[PDB]
């Protein structure tokens, strides 16, 4: 949302997830999982 | 009919809000003429897209909500 209230927290996972092709990508909080 | 149950179902930004009101009636025709306001009871953070719905089974009525101003 443009009027979003909250906090965004992020950190590197280069030593955790990287190896890795198991992460896929292409309204507010719309979660479209259609294939 | 002996009992009237009214609900409002709206789904905004992933939140499904349910409002309702129960009251006794004595009428075998249609919705009684009169006024009452419904109150929120349940808020389900579903994240689910809703475009259609169905009722599971006693008559029921379906109307649609519009973004109109009211003086309450
Ligand atoms: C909820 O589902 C409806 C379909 O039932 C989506 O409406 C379609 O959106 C696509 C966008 O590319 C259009 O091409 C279709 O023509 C639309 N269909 C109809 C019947 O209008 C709607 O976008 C979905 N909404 C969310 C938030 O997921």
């Amino acid at each position: 949302p443009d009027d979003f209230t909250g906090c965004v927290i992020a950190w590197n996972s280069n030593n955790l997830d990287s190896k890795n092709y198991n992460y896929l990508y292409r309204k507010p909080f719309e979660r479209d999982i259609s294939t | 009919f002996k009992n009237l149950r009214e609900f409002v179902f709206k789904n905004i930004d992933g939140y499904f809000k349910i409002y309702s009101k129960h009251t006794p009636i004595n009428l075998v025709r249609d919705l009684p003429q009169g006024f009452s306001a419904l109150e929120p009871l349940v808020d389900l953070p579903i994240g689910i897209n809703i475009t259609r719905f169905q009722t599971l089974l006693a008559a029921y009525y379906v109307g649609y909500l519009q973004p109109r101003t009211f003086l309450l």
